[PDB]
């Protein structure tokens, strides 16, 4: 496949890793009464493990010769979840944070003692400016075209 | 006329000051113009001297502060007992101490951290603890989780009481200065009431609760089957079955027939063969005697009745031809300056913590402690570190007194003055002895490395070449080993197995203790210790003696205790302040303590610890390589560091993986300190200028102007991250090593 | 200046140890010396470049000379895969017998160091085959040094 | 091995002694 | 010169508030005063100073 | 105005220290500070330790001028007492140093000519290239 | 009370509560949607 | 009772000879003549410098060039057969 990699659902080493992991967990599990808390814990770890491998296989991940998921970030449309989508989500949240902070700093810039509201947060103001970040691309895009973004 | 003096409601209790950061300082209360303000707020938070000139208000502040500290500690103990009751394998451990690892912390199952809950035994999964609480609890006679719960509740209550006591003695009833200054009374009460009644009542618990329950445990009876502690008090028949002395009650005590009490008050010495710890009978007797000593000691100083010494009298009585007026004037100094007191007490408390480390390694006071190598290593290292830090602090506050409180026109002392008049001789001599020591200790190591590298082992300093035997220490060892027969007849065995002669104490197949051999390697490391300590002393003492003035800076005192310098003039005057001497002394203390704990680790793993086979065959953890390996730097590099870092570096995928993570993290923080230590704030300020420009361009420049850290804070952050990094590295190394191969 | 450093009376009038250190440390910063001009600057730089060249040629000639005199260049050109190239012989009176035995590698009759500069592969590739070639090249580069 | 016994102590002991003495006198003048 | 309370731009290159704006406090009428224009600023410099004297050619009235 | 004369007045009470004069005093130069005290009193030595100044004239020899101005500053600030100091060379010559013209340099006094005063703002200094290959510095103009 | 609220609005307290809330959120999300490497 | 004198700057700045004694030569007269005649050539510092440098270098070169194998392992050379390198290299 891409970069000479093999799909995780078709990778032998991936499966062998799952095997050895589960077998290690069970090898540890042998020493505890089945109804006890350690047993339930280790078993929870086993179920979580196999669910993890199964999910990675299902997600269409490509594995190396190591048997581990490698990521494709070239923009390849079969792997947008491997960087593009969570990247967009990140950018959205970060833009939200930065835009809200910017709003707060601008809001208190014209005051008697601005530094005060920088060491003691005006929670009502902050709560008012909090949700404005939801529309940060729209708000910033318009400020960009207007000339209210820079000086 | 010593009496209770108190002012009523000195400070109104209000949250008004909570809403005003930096209220304690007129400068800081005004608010921030730059970011520097923030740091200052935290730096001067507990500097009560810079808050007020009034000794009384300061004294009150420190008193309530102490109450806060005690509250915190009680909350901490509460936590330890509660975790010992609810999240531990303590009972299981009681059932089998020799094959179960002490654990009292469990982690929640998220993001895979569940792996940290390892197989510690007892059908329990968790983090192995190395604090040594289990052996304490066993020694105290605790058998159930319920008792631990109750102790936790008690500690929480006491936390509440200490907190309330702080608030009360600051806001409601705050002691007068004369009250704090009653040092004769304070000394009496602390000698007799604190230590005396403390070890007396503790001896009470030991004789009535510890001894019997431990006798049962050692007998082998199931803990749940063992009689509850109150029964041994209600039914004297049980104690009588264990120790027949109790059949005669407290009669032999009052009739001076103390010999009858030799059942539970012994003087055997050495270690109990079936536990690897000191005899609890010896310990009870010890605490009883100590109690008597301190009780009579607390009746030395004159208070409200004619009898008793006066401190000032004893001080003014000691004056020689070399010293003139002697100790006259010192009472006034030590009754008006908190920093002098803090200096003395820090020096002595630190030293004490050090002696505690040594005495606790060589004379294991808790049952099943000596064979819990993880716990022993941890305790030694921990208390060593605490000690060193406290000592450096002693230097700091000595210097702080020297700058802020010293006044020879009002509170003169001859000894201090004479010290100051020949400080050049003192410091120069310390300098020389440090260079000499360095050469004649480290130079031996380099000599050995060179000879070893050149194929000339016969030219090395070792036990198999040019020998350098610790004859004096060996003589002390022999003397202490032969003591029970000669100079201490009433003693059965020696005070410690580590002395030159004796048998061998083993528990559960592991070696508890054996005679510790001293050779050329030990001579070498001991002289390294002498060297490093001497250098640390050089730095700190130079710092305090020249805190006020020098030929370079005649008016240094006016610059304060903590200041970066006095400019690039005079050739350059960086780090002239006593604070900077505390700063360098910290690095050297780190050095010394590091080589000390390495010494302990290697020596213990090599010549002491290990398993013991039938017929008496002892196999040590590193097979006695110390004597041949620790004589070159390469030996420490390879046989100690490289060899023993194995456990930490391959701890991934197991319960010890957190130690690998902390290994890397600590290395990182350590390197990270070097950025602060090697650089200067000018560069950072200009970089900050550019970044600030970038923020202005997008209308996001803060009103509180971003400032580079001060020179001093750069140094503080540097040394703090350096220490945290290095120490945490050795922490992870030690713990992973000793937990895996122990 | 009446004493070292002669190029700076400011440093020369220093009564301290600094005078020496800085004297050594500012020796090549011609622009900041006393009574200097653009002419002296360029001329000193030019002469200095010639000096550097001489040092390079002398260095290379030293390498050639030592490989030819104490190395196993011929043995290497006969079998480059299984011969460790000798950089130079070593005479250290601090050595013990095990040190002497251990450092006798290659076909040497005494202690040597193995070259990791890769001069063997270079010289062999470009045409050098014998010790004599190396000697003549050494003499020529020595000549270039003098020149 | 013949020459090295001559040149090594020459460059390692004699030369640096001569040079250090010379430089000392030069710098002290 | 500029009036009192006038917003002026700083033209002195070595000033902490160079290319920035401040407010005029008072102008010295003494013609011997080399730097009459007293200016006060919103932010302090590295020396914790919020005020400085400038010459007539070192300020630029803007709005 | 003529400078103050320097006679042999008694020195303060002190047991001696290791912070006093060295060979520099013998070969190069040392310093002398004089003051007039209203009474016998304790003062801290610039070279470390405590000494007693006598009543009347006092004369103390120090190793550095900075020590002299330090002690003098402590005198004028703490003990409200006027002081003077001189520099002394091995040949015996004495140079009056402080206060130079009888008036403290903090307060203005007519008669003093300017030294090293540039009548231009600091930013108007020429670039180093303007003074290349000359003996001049941009701040010497 | 107003002073106490002002104190609760101070930088370190605000940060402890904010990052506490965030820590809780991320923890619960990683408990419900665990081992996420995609999306 | 003072310690400042312009005429006597010596006593003023403590330029004293703490342990120097004005005593005459306590040495052996015959031995004195012996040393004054036999040690004289080395009392010229330039000549002594030249002699110590050239003579010292000459001596060093002598004892070095003629050092026995029983003293220096470096002159004795290897006595055991050579070991082969890691990759079959000589
Ligand atoms: C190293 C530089 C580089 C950069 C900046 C990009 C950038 C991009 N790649 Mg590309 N890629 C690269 C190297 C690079 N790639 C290499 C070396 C390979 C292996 C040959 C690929 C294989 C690859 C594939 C198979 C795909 C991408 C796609 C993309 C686009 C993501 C989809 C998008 O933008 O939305 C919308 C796209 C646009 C608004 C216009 C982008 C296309 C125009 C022609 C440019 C993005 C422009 C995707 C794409 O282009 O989708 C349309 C896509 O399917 N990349
Ligand atoms: C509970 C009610 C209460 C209230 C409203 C006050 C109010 C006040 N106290 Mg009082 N006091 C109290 C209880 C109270 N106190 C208690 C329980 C004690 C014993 C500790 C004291 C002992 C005391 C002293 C010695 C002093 C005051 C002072 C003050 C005044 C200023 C303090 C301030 O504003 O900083 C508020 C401080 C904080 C918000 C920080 C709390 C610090 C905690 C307690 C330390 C432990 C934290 C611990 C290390 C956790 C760290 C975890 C990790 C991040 C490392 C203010 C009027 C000061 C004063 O009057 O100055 C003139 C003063 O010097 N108090
Ligand atoms: C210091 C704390 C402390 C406390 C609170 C106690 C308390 C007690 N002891 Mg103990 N005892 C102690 C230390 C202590 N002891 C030490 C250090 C030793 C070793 C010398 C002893 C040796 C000892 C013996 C031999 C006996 C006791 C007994 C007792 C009980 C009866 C005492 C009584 O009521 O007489 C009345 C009180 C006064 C006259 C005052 C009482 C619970 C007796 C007991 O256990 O009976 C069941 C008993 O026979 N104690
Ligand atoms: C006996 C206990 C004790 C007490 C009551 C004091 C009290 C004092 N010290 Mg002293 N000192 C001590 C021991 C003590 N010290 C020790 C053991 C040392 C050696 C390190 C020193 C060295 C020292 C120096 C160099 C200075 C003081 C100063 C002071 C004064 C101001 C303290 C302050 O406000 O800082 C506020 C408290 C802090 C800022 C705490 C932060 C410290 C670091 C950052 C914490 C370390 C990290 C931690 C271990 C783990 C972090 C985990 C995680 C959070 C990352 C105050 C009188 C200062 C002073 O000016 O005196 C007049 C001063 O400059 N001390
Ligand atoms: C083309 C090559 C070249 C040339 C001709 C120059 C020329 C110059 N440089 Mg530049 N420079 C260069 C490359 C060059 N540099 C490189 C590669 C660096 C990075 C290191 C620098 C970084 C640099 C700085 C920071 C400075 C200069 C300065 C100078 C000027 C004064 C030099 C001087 O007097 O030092 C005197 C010579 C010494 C002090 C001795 C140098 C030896 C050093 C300290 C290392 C010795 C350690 C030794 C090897 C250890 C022994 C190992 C053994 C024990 C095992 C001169 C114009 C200076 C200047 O005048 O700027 C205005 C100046 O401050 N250079
Ligand atoms: C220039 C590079 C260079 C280097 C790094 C070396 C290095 C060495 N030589 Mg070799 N040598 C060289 C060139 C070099 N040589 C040349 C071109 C010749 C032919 C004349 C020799 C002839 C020679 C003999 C006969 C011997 C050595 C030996 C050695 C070894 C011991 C040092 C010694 O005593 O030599 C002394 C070197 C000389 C007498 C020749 C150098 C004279 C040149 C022309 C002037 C060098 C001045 C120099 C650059 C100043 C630097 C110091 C200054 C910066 C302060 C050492 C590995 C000894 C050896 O091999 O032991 C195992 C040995 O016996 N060399
Ligand atoms: C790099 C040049 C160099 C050379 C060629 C040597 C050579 C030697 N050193 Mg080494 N040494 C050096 C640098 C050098 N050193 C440095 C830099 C250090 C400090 C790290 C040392 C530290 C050192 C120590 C501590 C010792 C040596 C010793 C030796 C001798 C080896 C032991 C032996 O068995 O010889 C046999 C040696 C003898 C039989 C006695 C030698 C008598 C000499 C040859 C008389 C010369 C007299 C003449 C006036 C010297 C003036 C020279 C001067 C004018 C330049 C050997 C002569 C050992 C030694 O000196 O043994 C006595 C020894 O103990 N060295
Ligand atoms: C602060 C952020 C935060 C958020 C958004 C949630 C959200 C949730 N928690 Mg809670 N939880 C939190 C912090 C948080 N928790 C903290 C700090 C604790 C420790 C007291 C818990 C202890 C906890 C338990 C024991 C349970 C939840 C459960 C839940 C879920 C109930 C529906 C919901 C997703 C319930 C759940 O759905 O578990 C599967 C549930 O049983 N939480
Ligand atoms: C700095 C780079 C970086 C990146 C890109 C990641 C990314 C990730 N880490 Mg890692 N991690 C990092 C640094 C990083 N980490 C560091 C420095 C450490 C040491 C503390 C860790 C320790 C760590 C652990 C122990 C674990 C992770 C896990 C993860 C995965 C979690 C997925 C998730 O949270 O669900 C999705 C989260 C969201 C959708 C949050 C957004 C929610 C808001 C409310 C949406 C709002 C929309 C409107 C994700 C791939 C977990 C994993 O499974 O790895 C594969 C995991 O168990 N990280
Ligand atoms: C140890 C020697 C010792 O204790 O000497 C004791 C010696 C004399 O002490 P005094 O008898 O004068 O002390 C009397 C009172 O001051 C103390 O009770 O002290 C010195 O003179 C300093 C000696 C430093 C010697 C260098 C170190």
């Amino acid at each position: 496949d891409i970069s000479g990699l093999t799909p995780c659902k078709e990778s032998k080493q991936f499966a062998k890793r799952e095997k050895q992991a589960l077998k290690k967990l069970q090898a540890s599990l042998k020493l505890y009464a089945d109804d006890s808390a350690p047993a339930l814990a280790i078993k929870a770890t086993m179920e979580k493990t196999k669910k993890r491998f199964d999910n990675y296989g299902k997600y269409g991940l490509l594995c190396g010769s190591d048997g581990l998921p490698h990521l494709i970030v070239s923009g390849d449309q079969r792997h947008w979840g491997e960087f593009i989508t969570p990247g967009i989500l990140f950018l959205y949240i970060a833009g939200w944070i930065g835009w809200v902070g910017r709003s707060y700093l601008i809001a208190i810039r014209d005051e008697k003692k601005p530094t005060q509201k920088e060491i003691i947060i005006d929670v009502p103001l902050a709560s008012r400016l909090l949700f404005r970040g939801f529309s940060w691309p729209v708000a910033a895009y318009r400020e960009l075209l207007n000339g209210e973004l820079v000086d | 006329e010593v009496k209770i003096l108190v002012d009523r409601d000195p400070i109104k209790t209000s949250f008004e000051q909570w809403a005003k950061p930096g209220h304690f300082s007129r400068t800081i209360a005004k608010g921030p113009d730059t970011t520097t303000w923030i740091w200052n707020l935290h730096a001067d938070a507990h500097d009560f001297d810079s808050h007020t000139s009034d000794l009384e208000e300061i004294s009150r502040k420190v008193f309530s502060a102490h109450f806060g500290q005690l509250s915190i500690i009680f909350l901490w103990l509460s936590g330890m007992y509660f975790h010992g009751a609810r999240f531990s394998n303590y009972e299981a451990w009681l059932n089998d101490p020799t094959h179960i690892k002490p654990s009292a912390q469990v982690v929640w199952p998220i993001v895979g951290q569940e792996i940290l809950n390892g197989d510690v035994g007892g059908g329990f999964r968790g983090i192995q603890i190395t604090s040594g609480f289990f052996q304490i609890w066993r020694a105290s006679g605790i058998t159930s989780e319920l008792q631990l719960y109750c102790t936790a509740i008690g500690a929480l209550v006491f936390a509440g009481l200490m907190l309330f006591a702080g608030w009360f003695h600051y806001h409601k009833a705050a002691p007068k200065l004369a009250w704090f200054q009653d040092v004769e009374s304070m000394l009496n009460h602390h000698l007799a009431g604190l230590l005396g009644l403390g070890s007396l009542s503790w001896a009470g618990h030991q004789v009535h609760v510890s001894l019997p329950i431990n006798q049962f445990l050692n007998a082998g009876v199931d803990p749940k089957e063992i009689p509850l502690p109150h029964e041994f008090i209600l039914n004297r028949d049980l104690l009588a079955q264990l120790y027949p002395s109790f059949a005669e009650g407290a009669t032999p005590f009052f009739t001076l027939n103390w010999s009858k009490y030799a059942d539970f008050l012994t003087f055997r010495g050495g270690l109990d063969p079936l536990t690897g710890g000191l005899w609890l009978t010896d310990i009870a007797h010890h605490h009883l005697a100590i109690a008597i000593l301190f009780l009579i000691a607390g009746h030395m100083y004159r208070t409200n009745w004619g009898i008793g010494h006066g401190i000032k009298d004893i001080l003014e009585a000691h004056k020689g031809p070399f010293t003139g007026q002697g100790h006259k004037g010192l009472y006034e100094i030590l009754t008006t300056s908190w920093h002098a007191q803090l200096s003395i007490n820090l020096a002595m408390l630190g030293s004490l913590t050090i002696v505690v480390a040594q005495h606790m390694y060589s004379m294991p006071p808790y049952p099943y402690l000596a064979t819990d190598y993880a716990t022993q290593l941890s305790l030694f290292t921990h208390h060593m570190w605490i000690g060193g830090f406290l000592i450096v602090g002693a230097a700091a506050h000595a210097a702080i007194f020297m700058v802020r409180d010293y006044d020879p026109t009002t509170r003169y002392n001859d000894l201090l003055d004479r010290v100051l008049r020949h400080r050049d001789a003192i410091i120069s001599h310390l300098n020389w002895v440090c260079i000499f020591l360095g050469f004649h200790s480290f130079g031996l190591y380099i000599h050995n490395d060179t000879m070893s590298a050149l194929g000339r082992p016969q030219d090395m300093f070792s036990d198999t070449a040019i020998q350098l035997q610790p004859v004096f220490a060996q003589w002390i060892q022999n003397t202490h080993a032969l003591a029970p027969g000669t100079t201490a007849p009433g003693a059965t065995a020696s005070t410690s197995l580590t002395w030159g002669g004796g048998d061998l104490v083993a528990v559960g197949g592991k070696v508890a203790l054996l005679p510790i051999p001293l050779g050329t390697a030990d001579f070498l490391v001991h002289h390294i210790h002498a060297f490093t300590i001497h250098v640390t002393v050089l730095i700190l003492l130079k710092g305090v003696l020249f805190a006020r003035s020098s030929r370079l800076i005649p008016d240094k005192a006016n610059l304060g205790f903590r200041f970066p310098c006095d400019g690039p003039g005079r050739g350059g005057t960086c780090q002239v302040s006593a604070w900077d001497h505390v700063f360098l002394g910290l690095f050297w203390m780190y050095n010394s303590i590091s080589v000390v704990i390495f010494h302990f680790s290697w020596k213990m793993q090599s010549d002491v610890w290990g398993t013991i086979n039938d017929q008496g065959v002892v196999t040590h953890i590193t097979a006695g390589n110390f004597a041949q390996s620790s004589i070159t730097i390469n030996g420490w590099l390879r046989d100690f560091l490289w060899a023993q870092a194995s456990q930490v570096i391959q701890s991934y995928g197991s319960s010890l993986s957190a130690y690998g993570l902390f290994f890397l993290g600590a290395h990182f923080v350590w390197a990270f300190s070097l950025m602060f230590l090697f650089s200067g704030r000018g560069y950072w300020q200009e970089l900050i200028e550019s970044i600030v420009w970038a923020h202005n361009k997008l209308k996001v420049a803060p009103a509180t102007q971003p400032r580079a850290l001060s020179i001093v804070q750069g140094r503080a952050v540097g040394v703090t991250h350096y220490l945290l990094g290095g120490i945490a590295t050795t922490w992870a190394f030690f713990l992973a090593r000793i937990i895996a191969v122990g | 200046a009446l004493r070292f450093p002669r190029f700076s009376q400011g440093i020369a009038q220093d009564p301290t140890t600094r005078r020496i250190w800085f004297g050594i440390a500012t020796a090549h910063d011609f622009e900041s010396h006393d009574d200097i001009t653009e002419g002296r600057l360029y001329q000193n730089i030019f002469a200095s470049h010639f000096g550097q060249l001489a040092i390079i040629f002398l260095w290379t000639s030293g390498n050639l000379f030592h490989v030819a005199w104490q190395g196993n260049f011929e043995a290497w050109v006969q079998d480059p895969f299984h011969v460790r190239p000798i950089a130079h012989a070593i005479w250290d009176p601090h050595f013990g017998q095990p040190a002497v035995e251990a450092f006798t590698r290659g076909g040497a009759l005494g202690p040597v160091n193995n070259a990791y500069s890769g001069v063997y592969q270079w010289w062999y590739t470009i045409g050098l085959r014998t010790n004599e070639d190396l000697y003549t090249g050494a003499i020529f580069l020595l000549f270039l040094s003098f020149i | 091995i013949n020459l090295p016994s001559l040149f090594v102590p020459l460059v390692g002991l004699l030369f640096p002694a001569v040079a250090m003495a010379s430089l000392f006198l030069h710098v002290e003048k | 010169g500029p009036k009192r309370g006038a917003k002026v731009k700083i033209l002195r290159k070595e000033s902490y508030w160079y290319k920035g704006t401040g407010s005029v406090v008072a102008v010295d009428q003494d013609p011997n005063t080399r730097y009459p224009v007293v200016v006060r600023f919103n932010k302090v410099n590295y020396a914790n100073v919020s005020t400085n004297n400038y010459a007539l050619d070192e300020i630029q009235e803007v709005e | 105005t003529p400078p103050e004369l320097d006679p042999n007045t008694p020195s303060p009470i002190f047991g001696g220290s290791t912070g006093g004069l060295l060979r520099k005093a013998q070969v190069e130069e040392f310093y002398v500070i004089t003051w007039d005290s209203p009474k016998e009193q304790i003062f801290e030595m610039p070279t470390g330790g405590a000494a007693i100044m006598r009543e009347g004239p006092n004369l103390l020899k120090l190793a550095r001028k900075e020590q002299c101005l330090a002690l003098g500053t402590r005198l004028r600030s703490k003990y409200k007492i006027k002081y003077q100091f001189y520099r002394v060379f091995p040949n015996g010559e004495v140079q009056y140093l402080h206060p130079k013209d009888g008036v403290y340099p903090e307060k203005v006094n007519a008669g003093r000519q300017g030294v090293g005063q540039n009548f231009r703002s600091i930013g108007k200094n020429v670039s180093p290239i303007e003074v290349k290959f000359t003996g001049k510095q941009p701040y010497d103009l | 009370m107003r002073d106490l609220k002002t104190y609760l609005s101070v930088a370190p307290v605000v940060s402890t509560l904010w990052f506490g809330a965030l820590a809780g959120l991320l923890i619960e999300i990683n408990r419900f949607f665990p081992d996420a490497l995609i999306f | 009772s003072v310690y400042f004198d312009l005429e006597d700057l010596g006593n003023t700045t403590g330029q004293w000879d703490s342990y120097g004694s004005d005593a005459p030569s306590p040495y052996n007269p015959l031995q004195s003549k012996l040393f004054e005649t036999f040690a004289a050539p080395f009392t010229k510092r330039g000549l002594l410098l030249k002699f110590l440098i050239l003579g010292g270098g000459s001596t060093l070169a002598y004892l070095s060039a003629t050092a026995s194998g029983d003293i220096l392992p470096i002159t004795r050379g290897p006595q055991q057969p050579p070991k082969l390198g890691p990759r079959g290299k000589i």
